[PDB]
RNA sequence: AACGAGGAAUUCCUAGUAAGCGCAAGUCAUCAGCUUGCGUUGAUUACGUCCCUGCCCUUCACAC
């Protein structure tokens, strides 16, 4: 389950996600863009969410062979998303096209 | 009351009963009153879709 | 390469109640029940055991019988779909009152205990477990409308209606919205029942269904649509 | 019943 | 050209927090919405869902049940307010209202960066029934513009109310996500489900 | 899903009053409902022969 | 003698006295500012009229506000409404009309009841 | 209405006070050159302006906004306004 | 597509079900026509409904 | 054992009204198993229609 609240407020849960039933170690805010969430998970996709719709994931990157631990968005690139897995393989994904597979 | 529900396309019909009325002569003097005061305020409740409407039929029904 | 869910443990689907109205559903509603209670003790009127009694009333002894209703919540809640937690019934009585049956409940199979059950909730307005953690039939209150998942559609049994095939029905269905069928369990009558609420009525065969066939009739058809098994 | 007008369009 | 109508600075002896001043230069709703940007996109709504009228607060003690169409001239924010205190336990307290409506209004500026007020007028646009029945059997008929806005919030406030009623979530921000998703046109708020069942049967009895 | 069976009284009679797991407290129950319609009646009585 | 003018604002039986006369922009309610006026929520209620005409009108006048009886919101109410009065009354006093005619125009504008009292009486039907 | 007076400079800045106070109340900076002439129409609405620069400004008295602006050929030294016509004439330095 | 109509007349002594109102309304795309429609809700003049069909024609409900 | 806001029917209600909250007094009848005052907070919906159901009324110009 992925919570976000409110900084400063712990009483306050304003969306609760439940983006997987394995873990989820982690959960970044994409920089350019504030509404969109993503989410990494031991199920080995990276799924990024919308604050606004918390029941479907905006996209699934998928792709990756074992754990996902590190992601990250590149600066001047908003559609880039980069993840990195236990395979070795770091993987650059492009949000504006249909997505789900590395470039 | 009554003439004010009636739809614009029954008004058509009104005119055309008048229309008719009016070849019989002895019908048009009987109840001429009543035939005007009808018939005038029909034109006046929905005067501005009766001036809309470019039917040369209705024109020359009017004349 | 799709991973497995982390815990395969079999858990048991959610129990569905009036409270949720997202869940997708099919809903049976034995509309024109025939369930009534009367001091000699109190008994629920029947057709063959009470027929002076209900003389006396001056109801018709035609429309005196409650076994359709037993009948018809005995192939409903047994059937698999039931097990799968996806289904939810209701009863509309004859004299306008309105029962809510959890889909837990057990009723007995005997006929003789069930009138001793229904003599208990119309004057108690509520059962309860043996356990007692639960009510399991409560009565509520009208209209049904109310009380059914917020995005439905409505249908009734009807011997007139063209004939459709209730796997085809419910597949063309959408799959946010729910299926309510209301089923008549009354012997005979004129299927108007619930003409206020319904919005469209279909036939399920071209020979006459008795209730608890049709009911059972249109369940199959969700299990294979849903795929239920 | 009909009322007035009602009846005058039916006529 | 510059016309200049101050020639010395204000300096008050009593101290102003300076957000009160920015609130001098214009009147924004809890002094952080701004009513200039809003605008109702349905031509029938309008004059029917007031909002030119900027309110700092939603209280008001107007008169509005005293002739037959003052309501539309309240704002829409305030008969929103309204519209939040019923069920008895919470008859009579309109501040708890307004401290629930501001919260909701935060929630939605934070999930979706529009003007909440804005959010606030398209759901209650979208979710106006626009043709229903009357039993006779049914049979269909047209809604006035009062109707619709009336059960329009109705529904709003009805729907954000039972969504929480025994669930984690609060009255906030079960009300925020019926708002957004009512403007969205989204079928997962209650009122467009409910609004479409109307339409729906009313067509079916056309 | 689970399965639950209904409680209920056999031959349930509604005007008889519900069936208590203790006689004693069913006993003293009974006496007490017993005092009070007899103290009402007996103060409704002398009332009226006072008045 | 300091020019100086008093008015009342009303509300159910919550009454406020304004004091207003010359001075440096100095306004209290209940002998503490008028920012810590309470409740918060309606705090912006009692800034309605210094909001509306801005503030550099009170930068020479100094408002002095006593306020008893009703609740809380009844008292904000007779608050605002004294402070109005009192604003409109002081610039007649000792100042243009014309001033006056546009403080009037405004606050009627906005909302009639900062100037006129807002008596719900009885109507037998 | 007797409620104000207008004031122009040689520096091109248009001062207004109120009469019965003599309190400065607006002030407008459209010439550069002297204002030889100022002028309010009847109903306070439209005020009128002209200047050795040579242009001519029309405002709007009761919204402070800028309506207008017109240059003529010359310097312009005097205005006469006729506020039942709404005309006014200008003497220019041709 | 729904039409707007301006209601031009609130017609009376039409007989309606209590709670219905018998209007008359103008179309926002056509001035000239005019349709008679039944309204559900309070109605006056000059306010606009959403025809979602133009062509019926109002009858008495009763 | 009992119970988790109360079924069928039935009743009342239009603005400082419904509803919530407390504080006083006990004023020759009534009331303390309570009654009456007082203030505080304060809405939703209709304000149209005779379609249904009841009660009721009728059969000095000009213009009609």
């Amino acid at each position: 389950l992925v919570s976000v609240y409110d900084s400063y407020n712990p009483r306050t849960i304003l969306l609760s996600i439940n983006a997987s039933t394995h873990p989820t170690h982690v959960t970044k805010f994409h920089t350019q863009d504030n509404k969109i969430l993503a989410t990494a998970s031991d199920d080995r996709v990276t799924r990024l969410w919308d604050i606004s719709n918390a029941y479907e994931p905006q996209l699934e990157l998928t792709g990756a062979t074992d754990y996902v631990r590190t992601l990250s968005f590149i600066p001047a690139a908003p559609h880039l998303v980069a993840t990195g897995s236990y395979d070795g393989l770091i993987r650059l994904y492009d949000t504006r096209s249909s997505g789900s597979t590395p470039i | 009351d009554a003439l004010m529900v009636m739809p614009f396309s029954y008004v058509l019909k009104f005119l055309k009963f008048i229309d008719t009325v009016m070849q019989n002569k002895t019908l048009l003097h009987s109840h001429l009153p009543l035939i005007c005061k009808n018939l005038f305020f029909i034109i006046k409740f929905n005067h501005k879709e009766l001036v809309s409407q470019k039917n040369e039929e209705l024109k020359l029904q009017i004349n | 390469q799709k991973a497995l869910p982390a815990s395969l443990v079999p858990q048991a689907p959610p129990v569905l109640t009036s409270k949720d109205k997202i869940t997708k559903r099919m809903i049976v509603v034995l509309a024109m029940a025939s369930l009534e209670t009367h001091k000699i003790k109190y008994v629920l009127l029947n057709c063959d055991d009470h027929q002076g009694l209900l003389k006396k009333m001056g109801r018709d002894i035609s429309e005196a019988r409650p076994d359709i209703t037993h009948q018809c919540l005995l192939t409903l809640l047994d059937s698999p779909i039931n097990k799968a937690g996806k289904l939810q019934v209701y009863i509309q009585t004859s004299r306008g009152i309105l029962i809510e049956v959890n889909p837990t409940v057990r009723i007995p199979r005997t006929f003789k205990r069930f009138s001793g059950l229904m003599v208990q909730l119309l004057h108690k307005l509520s059962i309860r477990s043996v356990n007692s953690e639960e009510k399991l039939l409560k009565v509520i209150k009208n209209p049904i409308t109310d009380h059914l998942p917020t995005k439905c559609r409505k249908v009734t049994l009807s011997f007139d209606a063209p004939v459709i095939r209730v796997q085809d029905y419910i597949e063309k269905l959408d799959d946010d919205e729910s299926i309510c069928v209301f089923v008549g369990a009354m012997a005979r009558g004129k299927d108007n029942f619930a003409d206020e609420y319904v919005d469209e009525k279909v036939g399920l065969s071209n020979y006459p269904l008795s209730a608890s066939v049709a009911c059972s009739k249109f369940c199959h058809g969700a299990e294979d649509a849903w795929n239920i098994l | 019943s009909l009322k007035a007008g009602e009846r005058l369009m039916e006529a | 050209f510059e016309v200049v109508e101050e020639f010395t600075p204000v300096v008050l002896a009593t101290p102003i927090p300076e957000e009160v001043q920015q609130a001098q230069t214009e009147i924004k709703l809890f002094n952080k919405w701004s009513f200039e940007e809003v605008e109702v996109k349905d031509a029938s709504l309008v004059d029917y869902v007031q909002v030119r009228q900027p309110i700092f607060v939603a209280h008001t003690a107007g008169r509005y049940a005293n002739k037959r169409f003052r309501k539309a001239q309240c704002p829409i924010i305030e008969r929103l307010t309204n519209s939040l205190m019923m069920n008895g336990r919470n008859n009579g307290k309109k501040l708890k209202a307004v401290r629930i409506i501001k919260h909701t209004l935060d929630i939605i500026n934070v999930l979706t960066d529009q003007n909440p007020i804005q959010v606030v007028v398209d759901a209650i646009t979208n979710t106006g029934p626009r043709e229903d029945t009357t039993r006779v059997r049914r049979q269909a008929v047209d809604v006035s513009p009062l109707r619709r806005v009336n059960q329009a919030i109705a529904l709003l406030t009805i729907g954000a109310r039972e969504a929480a009623f025994r669930n984690i979530k609060t009255i906030a921000e079960t009300l925020a996500e019926e708002l957004i998703n009512a403007a969205k046109g989204s079928s997962t708020s209650y009122a467009i489900k409910k609004k479409d069942e109307l339409e729906r049967v009313a067509k079916s009895n056309r | 899903i689970p399965t639950h069976a209904p409680k209920y009284e056999e031959n349930f009679n509604p005007d008889k009053k519900s069936y208590d797991p203790d006689r004693t407290r069913s006993e003293i129950n009974k006496m007490k409902a017993q005092l009070k319609k007899e103290r009402k009646f007996t103060m409704k009585e002398i009332r009226k022969d006072a008045k | 003698a300091v020019p100086s003018v008093q008015t009342f604002g009303k509300k159910k039986s919550a009454t406020a006295v304004a004091h207003v006369k010359a001075g440096k922009g100095l306004i209290k309610v209940n002998g503490s500012p008028i920012t810590l006026v309470e409740p918060e929520i309606l705090r912006f209620k009692v800034y309605e009229p210094l909001l509306l005409v801005g503030l550099d009108k009170f930068s020479n006048i100094d408002i002095r506000v006593r306020v008893t009886g009703g609740g809380h919101v009844s008292q904000v109410y007779a608050i605002r409404q004294a402070i109005a009065k009192g604003l409109v009354a002081y610039h007649q006093k000792y100042v243009d009309e014309q001033s006056k005619n546009e403080l009037k125009k405004a606050f009627t504008s906005y909302d009639r009841t900062l100037l006129i009292a807002d008596s719900r009486r009885p109507e037998p039907k | 209405c007797g409620n104000f007076g207008f004031i122009g400079s040689s520096n091109g800045s248009i001062t207004i006070y109120n009469m019965q106070s003599g309190i400065l109340r607006k002030k407008y900076k459209l010439h550069k050159r002297a204002v030889t002439g100022i002028s309010l129409d009847g109903m306070n609405r439209k005020m009128v302006s002209c200047g050795l620069d040579g242009i001519v400004g029309f405002y709007d008295f009761n919204k402070s906004t800028l309506l207008g602006k017109l240059k003529l050929d010359a310097p312009i030294t005097a205005m006469v306004y006729h506020r039942s016509s709404d005309l006014f004439a200008l003497a220019l330095d041709d | 597509p729904v039409t707007l109509a301006k209601v031009i007349k609130v017609l009376g002594r039409t007989g309606s079900r209590g709670g219905v109102t018998q209007v008359r309304v103008e179309f926002l795309e056509d001035t000239s026509r005019t349709i008679v429609r039944n309204v559900k809700g309070p109605v006056r003049e000059n306010d606009i409904l959403v025809l979602m069909e133009s062509e019926r024609e109002a009858r008495r409900l009763r």
